[PDB]
């Protein structure tokens, strides 16, 4: 199990410091990975470390900018991260290397960089509109607008309801604001029984709401 | 340092087909590894030293090459194997770009249903009018925006969804973003979709007073 920290938001200029605190097998014995992937780009290699004897191999690109420690007693190794730039935005991995291949993997850690601040959203009804009648089927949904930084979650009476729910990638505005749309799909005829509410939680706002949807 | 180019960078395949990505070495190199990666999960271990499958994969999957050219190839392309692949190598730790797999299957023109500003939205001042694209087939859709039947550049967002999965469709939704006072200004506002499956152009209106 290499179980990696939480989402990092960061202003450019700042450094970050992100741990990946391994279990199960000897942690001094193996070499631990970091990789990078950005969206729209593959993966990565930034560097490894030995935590048993702390000698390090290093991508040529992040030599400046990239340090890997390892608090052997602990074991977590760390790395962190220099005058990040908007392109350090990223998810970082680490991952244990077996010998002739990356055998296991953390999840991921999400670093943000922007001079952005935090803006909880706004949630907007899209309600029973187009088909609602001569159709058969109605679309629903709820407008999630103006937040930052990701992520946002979107669930649908309070998770009763999985069916037909397409919750869309995240844009991002001009102003450095995100915003998504959660829609569902229901028998027309359900709109006059059901009620449909949609519940968004963000976090970094520390932001929950709960909309009903009614035609 | 080694450079590794893949192609195709994507590929859609039906399953039963038989797939075969490319992931060339521009300096001959000993062993090649493969990794998949499906959305939202980190890269699994799936071909190394040129043609060992890892511990899970399917006996479909197959490597092979020598040098400077390796290949994975599928011999019955399953639902369950779209992803991105990743081939890498050792001594530069390099990756190559990834060749994305989606599943074929047969066109399907998408519903398409507009919605108009809430209330909520107004009173604080913008508005945005969403249209929806539902459940389609190729991915190619085209939205055009209309405004009192004139088109509208520059000011509307797409996000689509990745392909269902028991079902292999996208959703694709475009937002129109205006000011309440521009909003105000005009009457007719129209989602024109163009789409493979589509004899014509669906056109979805509502009109702002009514």
């Amino acid at each position: 199990q290499l179980q990696q920290s939480g989402t990092v938001l960061a202003r450019p200029g700042a450094s970050v410091k992100m741990s990946c605190k391994a279990s199960g097998y000897s942690f001094t014995r193996y070499w631990m990975h970091w990789i990078k992937q950005r969206p729209g780009q593959g993966l990565e290699w930034i560097g490894a470390i030995y935590p048993g004897n702390s000698d390090t191999s290093y991508n040529q690109k992040f030599e400046g900018k990239a340090k890997l420690t390892a608090v052997t007693s602990a074991s977590t190794a760390y790395m962190e991260l220099s005058s990040l730039t908007h392109e350090d935005s990223a998810v970082y991995y680490c991952s244990r290397d077996y010998g002739y291949y990356f055998d296991f993997w953390g999840q991921g850690t999400t670093l943000t960089v922007s001079s952005a601040s935090t803006k909880g959203p706004s949630v907007f009804p899209l309600a029973p509109s187009s088909k609602s009648t001569s159709g058969g089927t109605a679309a629903l949904g709820c407008l999630v607008k103006d937040y930052f930084p990701e992520p946002v979650t979107v669930s649908w009476n309070s998770g009763a309801l999985t069916s037909g729910v397409h919750t869309f990638p995240a844009v991002l505005q001009s102003s450095g604001l995100y915003s998504l749309s959660s829609v569902v799909t229901v028998p027309s005829s359900s709109l006059g029984t059901q009620t449909y509410i949609c519940n968004v939680n963000h976090k970094p706002s520390n932001t929950k709401v709960d909309k009903r949807v009614e035609p | 340092q080694i450079v590794s180019t893949q192609s195709p960078a994507i590929m859609s395949a039906s399953p039963g087909e038989k797939v075969t990505m490319t992931c060339s070495a521009s300096s001959s190199r000993s062993y090649m590894q493969w990794y998949q990666q499906k959305p939202g999960t980190s890269p699994k271990r799936w071909i190394y030293d040129t043609s060992k499958l890892a511990s899970g994969v399917p006996a479909r999957f197959s490597g092979s090459g020598s040098g400077t050219s390796y290949s994975l190839t599928i011999s019955s392309m399953e639902a369950e194997d779209a992803a991105t692949y990743y081939c890498h190598q050792r001594s530069s730790y390099t990756f190559g770009g990834g060749t994305k797999l989606e599943i074929k299957r047969t066109v399907a023109a998408p519903s398409v249903f507009i919605f108009p500003p809430s209330d909520e939205q107004l009173k604080s001042g913008t508005a945005s009018v969403v249209c929806l694209l539902n459940n389609f087939y190729p991915r190619e859709a085209k939205v055009q925006w209309k405004v009192d039947n004139a088109l509208q550049s520059g000011n509307s967002q797409e996000s689509v969804t990745e392909q269902d999965s028991k079902d292999s469709t996208y959703s694709l939704s475009s937002t129109l973003t205006l000011s309440k006072a521009d909003y105000e200004k005009h009457k007719v506002y129209a989602c024109e979709v163009t789409h493979q499956g589509l004899s014509s152009p669906v056109t979805k209106s509502f009109n702002r007073g009514e």
